[PDB]
RNA sequence: AGUGGGUAAGAGC
């Protein structure tokens, strides 16, 4: 709180369901159009 | 910077003005005075490599003109180019060969 | 067998602590500076300074009433025809590199080049050819007399 | 070779996750004019890296 | 916004972690190329052809 | 014709100099948008060039002919 | 920078009077570098073999705040300082690098080094944000040369 | 054009020469202008002199 | 190749195929077998040898693995005192194991890999095993084995030792590690296959090729710093050849309008310098940005072309003010230090 | 040693995540 | 746990 500067209340955050599905379907457009693709660029990929 | 002083000058009447540094020369005697200035190159060149004049090539000619050389101190590089992959020998100094 | 765990060579942590040397270096020349640099009536009264400069003024206008050488050359001294005088110039040299300024001469440059190719065509300790060609006589000067 | 950074030849990975190091993967050897030796990566007695 | 991530200490502890490039050059044909280290050296990503 | 298309499509300084990346000095990436994505050699230490390579305009980017009787 | 310029204009020898400029002040012109590492060593390299070049230090400097490493910059200039002190554009950028106490103390140095040039009195009256100081400081000036006009125009201002 | 490149092909006609100017000359002659440079701009004014010059009495001629 | 591919990876097949292509293999056992042949040619007396032949080998024993037979054998003068079979690097040697007249040399050469390339093990479990081989054809039972990993450049010797063999077979093969024919067209090899270089760059460099791109209307300048510091010697039959140091001058020519630029200095520059090279070097790069200062922009030259490669640092330092100005190398030697004469 | 990456849920909940880190 | 997904093509003797 900003008057009583207490730890009036906790925050618990997750992830959402729709950004998880949204990561796993880059991630498998990802691999599935690596058929003729250097290594390195799938990596750069995954990694951004 | 002998033989090429005398090839500057064919002639006395060919005289350096003080204005300037190389001879006045008519186009004809400047394309003779060229001419045997490249022989004396070639030819100086074959006296410090043991080759012939006529021996050089237009493209070689002008590479010795801007100061090409050709040097090999390694020559075992050529390795790159019943079967003669063994069968080559050494001489040793005992052997008659060495 | 066993064996020694030796020192990790980390690129990354090498150019982190070649930065903070140089600042602490860098923190002990600024101080090591300032030790120096903080050793450093009239000045606000207008009438005492005209009267200054008045009289500075007049004080002013009453007071108007070779054996330098010892370096070495890349060539051997019979190499030099007695008979005969030449330029010896410097060698070409990186800027970054330290080695000795010798001193060398063109000409015998192309001479010495041209009798190399020369000998090696016409040729064409233990294990000399690996030695004296993957792994140049000189002579020092004195007072400029050799 | 996955998670060697790129300047270094290899593919520079990010891991989000848990990989362990084999120890016998942190072995090298180098050759001075007295022999070959033998250096490991850490003093460190911890699991495998 | 600038730059909301650095990975320069990730990448620090993960040469560090693998041994360092000494170790990293073991399992690659590094010392194969008879390099006298592996300061002076650059890549170059694509062929002249 | 082939003089030009060559000096056209042919590779440029800063060009080479980018697809040259420094053995075991790491660089940190400084496109957020995609990693894979580097200069190289190019504004790096050790690259070789004291100064700036400068910009070979044999490369400028330019419209075609019927784009500019169009505009 | 430089120091030595040439002008341009029936003889074969056409000699060039040697010019010399008071100032030569090139401005930042970041980014121009590439090879940080390799420019810092080839301007140490000049800074030892021509220790009295004034353009070293300066250059040199200059590429160490376009690098961001600016104790190291005033080091250095604080070095050429010390090593060129008949030239005034040193002390000039030793003002502009330093801060404001500091920067006043290197040219009350400069003006001990060298009491005849104006310039360093004109920087020293800018960093002297005290009217009073600006007073004691052009009147320094003025008692070390008085017959320059382009600080006499000042005193207006001082009253 | 195609009565001269058949020309050439019967042999009726000579191959034509490059067209060698001032800019042109060390492309066409530059492996040969450093033997002898003087003969080469000779050479090439002299082929510069032949085209103008027929240019100029084919004009006179039509005159 | 002696190469062994655990798993068929097609682009690694066709990069070791594309390596040691043109029989590479047979080429470095020749060459390491020859060097070795010479190093004791050199060393015949010292080691009591009365002859040393290069024994007869099959094509392909560079690629037999599975057995091998003898390279080098080398003739006792009267009698050899073989020692115990120890590796390269035991300096200690119990000289009196056993008396013989041949002394057999094995070489082997191995692609190494990150677990199996311990050169010194391999080289004593191969001698064993193929000492007590009955596949493997040997003339005497005294000889050594040398086992070289390419792939780490590993090399060790384990077997029999006669007097005096081991310091000067350590020396030899330290000498053909660092330097060898065979070994530096593998290693020329493999850095063209993996792409990487040791510092050397492509910059401007004029040469032959592009002499002719030099013939254009654009503003050239080349800047010449040969004659800077140079001295006058000559012999005395009497007593001794001696020096003496004159002017210098720095080239800043110019082929467009031949306007050569001659920057006359005087000996006394060089009075109180330790290091002459370099400073004719910033001297001469000081004077080049003093001029293309001097001169107005029209006229300021686009390349400075040098025929020596001593002014391609300075000069970038000193024109750091002209980034459009390219500065060329020049490997082609342009007779520039004779315009003095 | 297997090569495969593991997932650290239920590991290395003793350290933060503004740890490792200047 | 496991087989494989690991055939170089070519020339006639």
């Amino acid at each position: 709180n900003e008057v009583t500067k207490e730890r009036t209340a906790q925050c618990f955050l997750r992830v959402d369901d729709e950004s998880m599905q949204r990561f796993h379907n880059r991630v498998r457009q990802i691999l599935m159009a690596s058929g003729s693709t250097t290594f390195t660029k799938i990596v750069n990929k995954w990694n951004t | 910077n002998d033989r090429a002083k005398v090839i500057l000058k064919p002639d006395k009447t060919t005289i350096t003005e003080p204005h300037h540094i190389w001879p006045t020369l008519t186009d004809e005697e400047w394309i003779k005075v060229e001419v045997q200035l490249k022989d004396l190159i070639l030819a100086d060149y074959g006296k410090k490599n043991n080759v012939n004049v006529a021996s050089l090539t237009q493209s070689e000619i002008r590479d010795i003109i801007l100061g090409m050389e050709i040097s090999a101190p390694s020559q075992q590089r050529q390795q790159i180019a019943t079967s003669n992959y063994e069968t080559q020998t050494f001489s040793s100094k005992t052997e008659w060969r060495v | 067998e066993e064996p020694v765990t030796a020192d990790v060579i980390n690129p990354m942590a090498l150019r982190q602590r070649e930065e903070l040397r140089e600042k602490l270096a860098a923190a002990k020349e600024k101080r090591l500076l300032n030790q120096k640099l903080g050793k450093i009536p009239w000045l606000d009264d207008t009438a005492a300074w005209i009267e200054r400069s008045r009289q500075l003024q007049k004080e002013k206008d009453l007071a108007e009433k070779r054996d330098l050488q010892g370096l070495t050359v890349e060539h051997a001294i019979d190499s030099f025809r007695e008979g005969e005088t030449m330029i010896l110039t410097l060698k070409d040299k990186g800027v970054l590199q330290e080695e000795e300024d010798v001193l060398v001469n063109v000409n015998l440059v192309d001479k010495e080049r041209a009798e190399k190719n020369v000998e090696l065509r016409k040729k064409k300790a233990q294990q000399k050819p690996r030695s004296i060609l993957s792994k140049p006589h000189s002579f020092r000067l004195e007072q400029g007399g050799t | 070779v996955f998670y060697t950074p790129k300047e270094l030849g290899g593919l520079g990975m990010l891991s989000m996750g848990h990989v362990l190091i084999p120890q016998s993967d942190l072995r090298w050897s180098k050759q001075t004019d007295v022999g070959i030796t033998h250096f490991r990566s850490g003093m460190s007695h911890e699991e495998d890296q | 916004d600038g730059k909301l991530w650095n990975l320069n200490n990730y990448r620090t502890d993960m040469i560090q972690a693998l041994g360092g490039v000494e170790g990293i050059l073991e399992h690659t044909l590094f010392k194969g190329t008879y390099f006298p280290t592996w300061e002076g050296l650059f890549w170059e990503k694509a062929s002249g052809f | 014709r082939y003089r030009k298309m060559k000096e056209r499509l042919g590779l440029t300084e800063i060009r080479k100099q980018a697809n040259r990346m420094s053995f075991g000095e790491i660089e940190e990436d400084a496109y957020q948008e995609d990693l894979g994505f580097s200069l190289g050699h190019l504004g790096k230490s050790g690259s070789g060039r004291v100064r700036q390579t400068q910009v070979n305009e044999a490369t400028k980017a330019r419209i075609s002919k019927t784009l500019q009787r169009t505009l | 920078t430089l120091m030595d310029m040439r002008l341009s204009q029936q003889t074969v020898v056409d000699p060039k009077g040697y010019l010399t400029d008071l100032n030569s002040m090139i401005p930042t012109h970041g980014g121009d570098i590439n090879d940080i590492k390799k420019a810092r060593l080839l301007l140490k390299s000049v800074r030892e073999t021509n220790p009295h070049h004034p353009p070293a230090w300066i250059a040199s400097a200059r590429l160490e705040e376009v690098t961001g490493k600016l104790q190291v910059a005033r080091n250095l200039i604080m070095k050429g300082t010390e090593m060129c002190p008949k030239s005034e554009d040193v002390w000039l950028e030793a003002a502009r690098l330093q801060p404001g106490d500091t920067a006043k103390a290197v040219v009350a140095q400069a003006v001990r080094h060298l009491p005849q040039s104006v310039r360093i009195y004109i920087r020293a009256a800018e960093l002297e944000t005290d009217i009073r100081a600006k007073k004691r400081v052009l009147r320094k000036a003025l008692e070390h040369v008085p017959n320059s006009v382009r600080l006499w125009k000042a005193a207006v201002e001082l009253e | 054009q195609k009565e001269l490149q058949e020309k050439v092909r019967l042999g009726l006609m000579p191959p034509p020469e490059p067209k060698v100017r001032i800019s042109n000359l060390m492309r066409v002659l530059g492996t040969e202008a450093v033997q002898d440079p003087t003969k080469v701009e000779a050479h090439v004014r002299a082929q510069m002199a032949k085209r103008q010059k027929a240019h100029e009495e084919a004009n006179a001629a039509r005159k | 190749t002696g190469i062994f591919m655990h798993g068929k990876i097609p682009t690694l097949k066709i990069s070791l195929i594309q390596i040691f292509r043109a029989h590479l293999w047979q080429k470095i056992h020749e060459s390491i077998v020859m060097d070795l042949c010479q190093v004791f040619d050199q060393e015949l007396d010292a080691l009591e040898i009365e002859t040393v032949q290069k024994e007869t080998i099959h094509p392909r024993k560079s690629y037999k693995m599975n057995s091998s037979c003898a390279d080098i054998l080398l003739f006792a003068s009267y009698k050899w005192n073989v020692s115990r079979p120890s590796l390269l690097a035991d300096s200690k040697d119990v000289m009196d194991s056993t008396t013989t007249q041949k002394y057999w040399i094995d070489i082997q050469l191995r692609w190494g890999d990150y677990d199996s390339h311990d050169i010194e093990r391999y080289a004593r479990a191969k001698f064993l095993d193929y000492t007590t081989d009955n596949m493997s054809i040997y003339p005497s039972p005294t000889g050594v084995l040398i086992a070289i990993d390419l792939a780490y450049n590993l090399h060790s010797a384990y077997g029999n030792w006669f007097p005096g063999s081991k310091p000067l077979i350590q020396q030899a093969m330290a000498k053909i590690m660092k330097a060898n024919p065979a070994l530096y067209v593998l290693r020329e090899r493999i850095r063209k296959g993996l792409q990487l270089y040791s510092s050397e760059p492509t910059e401007p460099y004029l040469s032959s090729q592009n002499y002719g791109e030099l013939f254009s209307n654009q503003i050239i300048w080349f800047v010449d710093d040969t004659n800077v510091y140079r001295v006058t010697i000559h012999k005395t039959f009497e007593g001794n050849l001696t020096t003496k140091p004159i002017n210098g001058a720095i080239f800043i020519f110019n082929p467009r309008t031949g306007q050569l630029f001659l920057k006359i200095i005087h000996t006394s520059v060089w009075a109180g310098q330790k290091r002459l090279g370099q400073l004719a070097k910033w001297k001469t790069a000081e004077e080049v940005a003093a001029l293309i200062r001097s001169l107005p922009v029209e006229e300021q030259p686009k390349q400075i072309i040098v025929t020596r490669k001593g002014m391609l640092d300075p000069l970038e330092v000193h024109l750091l003010d002209f980034p459009n100005i390219v500065i060329k190398g020049s490997e082609l030697q342009l007779p520039f230090q004779a315009c003095l004469k | 040693p297997t090569g495969e990456v593991l997932s650290l849920v239920g590991k290395l909940e003793g350290t933060r995540m503004g740890d490792k880190a200047q």
